[PDB]
């Protein structure tokens, strides 16, 4: 249905050897398609998906220019932030940036995002209305005033509601076979006794795309959060995801328990029983 | 596609 | 200042068929800073053909990486993953379990 394009930028200052390390990644939903690494011998925006390889050399030359300008600005902002927080040169610090857009099933703009961090803490963010900023601390207020004076929110909105949505729309058409797909999870259940009176029931979900999934254990049709372990959704490595949820049940009561699997790739949510 | 310029703090 | 300790997950790409070619994965997530040391061991010894995904992050800003290597599971060889981070006083070793 609805789709998203996100860009994740990381800049880490190296007080030791050389200028800061800059890493940039691009996602279309849960699929990576572009990458830029300052340490890599390439020094260009590199393709990570087969459908992005159909873009012209002007696209790759443009995207590289943007990444060089992104890294140099990040290198300058690392120094600016050191002064703002009154920190020494010997310490290693990080700048993280997130921006992108959401489109509906029809391809219409839904949401635009612009968020910045310093040392994994909120610094400055553009609000949902895309007109105002949210400054986390006193140091961020200095940045906010500078950006209000230069009308930065309007320039960010023009990108988010323009080239960002236009780019995402193009990528979704170019990569329909892989991006519009809904790979359902391959569900199975394991039973392992810990004693003669206790047993572990584990419900699996493998090979699914997108990553969004719900695994809920029930006892007599009532949600079971107690005596349950739900691991974080993890990448399999082939563009697909994995997740499991286990519950410790008394021996003989196995059939009172059900696992409910919700995924957009499933026509009806599954109900598994041992 | 990505932004052309990044703003200074 | 706030530093986040990583979450670690050792697993295989496909359900492990003892004697059949596969990939050994180590997913590290929820950590800050990005500077991490992730090794994959075969009976306590580090494998050298280990690769890793491009550094990315969550909405809460914490970083995540996938480390992977070619491996052939058997019901005798012990596989684990060594993870070192500034939040960890000593490297953490999490052993691989197929039969979850």
């Amino acid at each position: 249905g609805s789709h998203s394009m996100r860009y994740f930028f990381t800049s880490v200052s190296r007080p030791g050897r050389g200028e800061p390390r800059f890493i940039a990644v691009g996602y279309v939903d849960d699929t990576q398609f572009v990458r830029f690494d300052s340490d890599a011998a390439s020094q260009k925006m590199e393709p990570r998906a087969p459908w992005i390889e159909q873009e012209g050399p002007e696209y790759w030359d443009q995207e590289t220019r943007n990444m060089k300008a992104h890294s140099q600005t990040d290198r300058a902002n690392l120094g600016t932030l050191r002064g703002y927080y009154n920190q020494s040169e010997d310490g290693s610090h990080t700048i993280q940036i997130m921006y992108g857009c959401d489109v509906g099933p029809d391809g219409r703009f839904l949401r635009g995002y612009r968020q910045d961090a310093y040392d994994g803490k909120d610094y400055i963010a553009l609000n949902e209305d895309l007109r105002s900023w949210t400054a986390a601390d006193m140091a961020a207020q200095i940045t906010k005033r500078k950006w209000e004076a230069v009308h930065a929110a309007e320039q960010r909105r023009v990108y988010l509601e323009g080239r960002c949505v236009d780019g995402l729309r193009r990528y979704l058409e170019n990569g329909k076979e892989t991006l519009q797909r809904t790979d359902p999870p391959k569900t199975h259940m394991t039973h392992h006794p810990i004693s003669d009176h206790e047993a572990t029931l584990r419900c699996w979900a493998l090979g699914f795309y997108p990553a969004e999934i719900t695994l809920t254990w029930q006892r007599d049709g009532e949600d079971q959060t107690q005596d349950t372990e739900l691991v974080e959704t993890r990448p399999a490595g082939d563009g697909t995801f994995q997740k499991w949820a286990a519950v410790v049940v008394p021996s003989g009561e196995e059939q009172r328990y059900t696992c409910h699997v919700q995924h957009e790739g499933l026509p009806k949510p599954l109900t598994l029983r041992w | 596609c990505t932004e052309l310029k990044l703003s200074d703090y | 200042m706030i530093q986040r300790t990583p979450k670690i997950q050792v697993y295989s790409r496909h359900p492990a068929e003892n004697g059949k070619s596969n990939f050994l994965n180590c997913y590290v997530s929820g950590f800050h800073p990005s500077d991490i040391e992730v090794d994959l061991l075969k009976n306590g010894e580090r494998i050298e053909k280990v690769e890793h995904s491009d550094l990315s992050f969550s909405k809460d800003w914490s970083f995540y990486l996938l480390y992977y290597t070619e491996f052939t599971p058997t019901e005798k060889d012990e596989y684990a993953c060594r993870v070192n981070h500034v939040t960890l006083s000593q490297p953490k070793i999490v052993k691989w379990d197929r039969d979850m």
